[PDB]
């Protein structure tokens, strides 16, 4: 029960679920649980970029934009 | 899967490199500028020997001794195997035939600006000539 | 990275797939195919997930792969009933995986993901968990194998050696290091040390056996221009010391009389010389029914380069040049392994065969197939450091 | 002391491959194979040497370098793991495309100049920005893993400009460079 | 780490201009006039923010929860 | 009209020879059955040319990005052979001097089954 | 809970600068105060209490150390601050400091 229900991704747990959900759309033969799988794996994905970009967006941003423009 | 999704996929990038290009993955680095639209028979060349099958090192503005390339098959058992050479005299020339050297041919897909028109014109069968 | 990559892919298979159908009174086949091997995991008593290397660090865990195979169980027996029952990836063992391999959970993994996992994106990889320690394989050097060299051990009845560390490609059998030489003094006779016979035997007598009848035949072999004599005065000592044994058959003999078990029949002892020159000796030019053409080659090339080396018309090798080398890589090191330990579990799978057989019953290979010799002897080995086996650790 | 090394910077170590597509090719060469052949036609011929394996007879060895070469940076045919060492003095061609040899990448020279012109650092300049990479060099045949054993036979520059430039000679034959 | 509090040598706070230093390289400025536009005179000072490594910008990828 | 266009693509990047027709396509093909598909929904073309002198080749959003390398061991003229003619009408065009070098990439999987399994029967008395 | 020391933390409080003209000739030395602990004569009181909350990382900075007396701050009053640490989303630093 406790797994189901609380938002799961943040911090570290949505890197194994990533993998987990890679893992399953490989063992599937079946197309339809491939693309579903693929649509899940896309959706997550971009929520997390989001997640990291966002947190990231200050003090890691700013050392991000002297870097590409020092080498 | 499905075939409604390939016919729809396929037609739609028939026309989706047909619409308006102005931001990519290397932008803002780099912008695009203009476009390049799209059987087949290659005589390969040594180059050493440096074939005069066509003249690729001296790029000949007419021919000095030929109207057009009479270049048939080199055997009724070998129809790939084309005279490769822009000649029209009986004259014993020296100009290289395409020999059956499939074992390198391998793949080589040749296009062109046919009026900006989506074609197609892949190789058949990448002969070579040689100093026979 | 690439050498274990290379392991992974093209060593473990062609290990397995390499090794003989074993049999046994009616008899069966039981012959291997296909392998498979799995991202790492821990509870496949928990419910099944990845195992990740941090995870493996922390809790003094192994990380590691299963392993399984395709086993054919064939078998056939009076009134030509016959079957052959697929198990279908069978467990095999466990193998520890390098991190950041073509194998990891670590692999094409982005700097976001690798901070997630709690693991540094900065590790190069190249080093196995074993326990929650990290192990890497120290690129141990060996003289390269299939390339003749020449030196002077000039401490003994030899002026100089030529040497061949012949080996063919991964096999289970290993290499052989032949020696040819040249002996110090009639004078000037050359030698061949061939492996598992008792002592060394004049080149002429191996040629003899080869099926060389002929005086002349031979020469053309280690000669290859017969109008300088200069070589040809040279061969002469052992040309001559070889005068009383002319036929394949009484060259046999020679070399057959003097095997580690010399056969007590004069037909056993034949068979035996003529099976050490086809398998034995020089494996890397072939191990066929006839080579004995290119074998023939291969040796007059030794015996011609010791000319040239004792003429001196070419400079004597140098043993520490690294040209000369090659390096065990965390492929080749344990390559060298699963070859013994694979070969031990066809020890296993061959006395649970015969237990139960022998009563009559039928036999069943999921309880021949002990797990622990792959997954505790690379785990063994990769802990200890000792490249071996653990009973004949020293 | 002595016994315990480490790796330079750009050496990279031979993964290995198989010797047969290398088998396949000098096969349809003007070789001769090993058991179709006569004892008194090795005297005037060159000596082929794959992984160790005398395969063969060459009554021409510089087709074959030549050959070999231009596979080995065209990345077709023969991999560029693969060594390839010809020894003048004695007829001798020896390949390598075995594992555990040391090797390391050095830019090709013809003429006495360099493969790597300037459009290779323009490319490799505006990397990541487009897909170019280390192996387009390779592929390019401007760059070249060289295996110690096979370093034995490179004439080898150390600076571009300045040992390729016009002086008293000291060689005039450079094969290679140092990056 | 993270940038010092003080030049170890002399003493002087630096503790304060590492933020402003690359704020200064958002601007176009060679490193040289970085420090010098900070004040940073000695060769002891100048040190201290030409050779940090900022590596609690790593360590901060690392997170406890979320 | 006539200038570099002849143009290599990998094995997964195969485009057909001819235009798309209705009358010549058909559903035969199906992460194991994704990379199978993408053969014909895929691979008409349009090379787009860049300021910084690079090329990308479009057959969708997808992008495989080029560079016109030289070619040295491949000397050939290229040319139209169309079954008509005496045996195949060769018409001329651009000589195989140069050829692109280009990136276009694939992906793999993961898996987990079980490793051993129970033991210690005992037979009844 | 951040990602440096505990000592690391304490260390760098130690280095920062704090405002003294006024008051340091006032104060006894802490080894010479009657008090069984710590005085307002023998010495100024501190107080750090930073939790990341938000999403952005949070510079710990000077503006953090909280004084109990007006005069003996951090080097503020008249330019950036003295960086002490950077939390993440979710780490905190409480602590209390006695100069
Ligand atoms: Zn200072
Ligand atoms: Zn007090």
């Amino acid at each position: 029960e406790k797994e189901r229900f609380r938002k799961a991704p943040p911090n570290y747990a949505m890197k194994k679920t990533q993998l987990l959900k890679e893992k399953a759309m490989a063992e599937d033969l079946g197309d339809q649980d491939k693309a579903k799988q693929i649509q899940d794996q896309l959706n997550e994905l971009e929520e997390r970029a989001e997640a990291l970009d966002r947190q990231r967006t200050k003090n890691i941003s700013a050392i991000s934009y002297i870097n590409q423009r020092n080498r | 899967k499905d075939r409604d999704s390939q016919i729809t996929a396929i037609e739609k990038t028939f026309e989706d490199a047909q619409k308006s290009i102005s931001q990519h993955y290397s932008k803002p680095r780099v912008t695009p500028v203009e476009v390049m639209p799209v059987s087949q028979a290659m005589i390969r060349g040594m180059m050493d020997e440096e074939g005069n099958q066509f003249v690729a090192y001296f790029l000949p503005v007419e021919e000095t001794l030929k109207k057009r390339k009479r270049d048939q098959e080199e055997e009724m058992d070998y129809a790939p195997d084309d005279v490769y050479d822009y000649k029209i005299a009986r004259e014993y020339n020296w100009n290289v035939k395409n020999k059956a050297s499939k074992g390198y041919e391998e793949n080589y897909f040749f296009i062109f600006r046919e009026g900006d028109g989506v074609y197609y014109n892949e190789l058949e069968t990448r002969v070579r000539l040689s100093k026979r | 990275l690439d050498s274990f990559d290379e392991f992974i892919q093209m060593s473990v298979q062609r290990i397995v797939e390499d090794a003989p159908p074993i049999d046994l009174p009616p008899r069966y086949l039981l012959k291997f195919e296909q392998i498979y091997l799995s991202k790492p995991t821990h509870w496949e008593d928990g419910a099944p997930s990845p195992m990740m290397p941090n995870e493996a660090r922390l809790r003094n865990l192994t990380y590691s792969a299963p392993l399984y195979v395709d086993i054919t169980k064939t078998v056939i027996k009076e009134g030509e009933e016959q079957l052959q029952t697929q198990h279908q990836k069978t467990f095999i063992g466990k193998i520890p995986i390098m991190l950041r391999s073509t194998y990891c959970l670590l692999n094409g993994l982005t700097d976001r993901d690798l901070c997630e996992l709690n693991e540094c994106p900065l590790d190069p990889g190249g080093y196995f968990i074993i326990n929650g320690s990290e192990k890497v394989l120290i690129a141990q050097e060996k003289m390269a194998t299939n390339t003749v060299y020449v030196f002077a051990k000039k401490d003994s009845k030899y002026a100089y050696t030529g040497e061949c560390r012949s080996c063919l490609e991964n096999s289970s059998r290993p290499t052989s290091t032949i020696w040819v030489s040249m002996l110090a003094r009639i004078g000037q006779r050359i030698v061949a040390t061939l492996p598992y016979i008792k002592q060394e035997v004049p080149i002429i007598i191996v040629f003899r056996a080869l099926g060389f009848v002929s005086d002349r035949d031979i020469l053309e072999h280690i000669i290859y221009d017969f109008e300088d004599p200069e070589m040809m005065e040279m061969v002469k000592p052992s040309l001559d010391e070889a005068f009383v044994i002319q036929e394949q058959n009484v060259a046999l003999n020679f070399i057959g009389s003097r095997g580690a078990k010399p056969g007590v029949t004069k037909e056993k002892r034949i068979k035996y010389a003529k099976e050490v020159l086809q398998k034995e000796m020089l494996p890397h030019v072939g191990v066929s029914d006839f080579c004995e053409t290119k074998k023939a080659y291969f040796l007059g090339y030794m015996v011609h380069r010791l000319l040239l080396a004792a003429l001196g018309r070419r400079e004597l090798d140098d043993r520490d040049h690294y040209g000369n080398k090659r390096l065990d890589l965390a492929g080749p090191l344990l390559a060298f392994l699963f070859r013994g330990m694979f070969k031990n579990l066809l020890k296993e799978v061959r006395i649970y065969a015969q237990k139960f057989i022998d009563r009559g019953k039928d036999f069943n290979l999921e309880l021949a197939i002990k797990t622990r010799i792959i997954s505790d002897g690379l785990k063994y080995s990769l802990a200890t450091g000792n490249w071996g086996d653990q009973k004949k650790a020293h | 002391v002595g016994l315990v090394k480490n790796l330079a910077l750009m050496a990279y170590i031979s993964v290995g491959s198989q010797p047969s597509p290398i088998l396949e090719f000098l096969e349809e060469w003007s070789m001769e194979n090993l058991e179709e052949i006569s004892p008194a036609a090795i005297a005037d011929a060159t000596k082929i040497f794959v992984n160790g394996c005398w395969v063969g007879i060459h009554k021409d060895p510089e087709q074959l370098m030549n050959t070999l070469r231009k596979l080995r940076r065209q990345m077709d045919i023969i991999v560029s793991e693969v060594s390839m060492i010809r020894d003048i003095r004695e007829r001798e061609i020896r390949i390598y495309t075995d594992a555990g040899r040391i090797c390391r990448p050095l830019l090709i020279v013809e003429k006495q100049k360099l493969l790597l012109k300037k459009r290779h650092i323009d490319q490799l300049k505006e990397r990541e920005y487009n897909n170019y990479s280390w192996q387009d060099l390779v592929a390019s045949g401007v760059v070249e893993y060289i295996d110690t054993l096979e370093e034995e036979t490179v004439m080898l520059a150390m600076t571009p400009d300045d040992l390729q430039e016009k002086e008293v000679a000291y060689c005039s034959t450079y094969t290679h460079c140092e990056i | 780490m993270i940038i010092p509090v003080r030049c170890f040598t002399c003493g002087k706070i630096v503790g304060n201009k590492w933020e402003a230093y690359l704020g200064l390289l958002q601007a176009e400025y060679t490193e040289g006039d970085a420090l010098d536009a900070l004040g940073l005179k000695r060769y002891c000072c100048r040190r201290m923010l030409l050779a940090h490594v900022d590596l609690i910008e790593k360590l901060l990828n690392y997170a406890p929860l979320e | 009209g006539n200038d570099l266009y002849f143009v290599k693509l990998p094995n997964f990047l195969s485009v057909e020879p001819r235009p798309f027709d209705p009358q010549y396509y058909e559903d035969e093909f199906e992460e194991e059955g994704r990379t199978r598909l993408k053969l014909k929904v895929e691979n008409n073309a349009r090379i787009v040319k860049w300021s910084d002198g690079s090329m990308s080749l479009h057959l969708g959003n997808e992008v495989f990005d080029v560079y016109k390398a030289p070619l040295q061991g491949d000397h050939n003229h290229l040319f139209i052979r169309q079954g008509t003619g005496l045996q195949g009408q060769a018409v001329f065009k651009t000589k195989l001097t140069f050829r692109p070098h280009s990136t276009d990439s694939a992906t793999h999987r993961k898996m987990t089954l079980s490793l051993a399994d129970r033991c210690s029967k005992t037979q009844k008395i | 809970s951040s990602v440096l020391h505990d000592e690391f933390i304490a260390h760098r409080l130690g280095l920062i600068p704090l405002t003294s003209d006024d008051i340091v000739d006032k104060l006894q030395y802490s080894r010479d105060c009657t008090c069984e602990e710590f005085c307002p004569e023998c010495s100024v009181e501190f107080t750090l209490d930073v939790r990341c909350n938000e999403d952005q990382t949070r510079h710990v900075t000077s503006r953090d150390l909280i004084s109990n007396s007006p005069r003996v701050i951090p080097v503020t009053s008249r330019q950036d601050d003295i960086l002490i640490v950077k939390l993440r989303k979710g780490q905190e630093l409480r602590l209390r400091a006695y100069a």
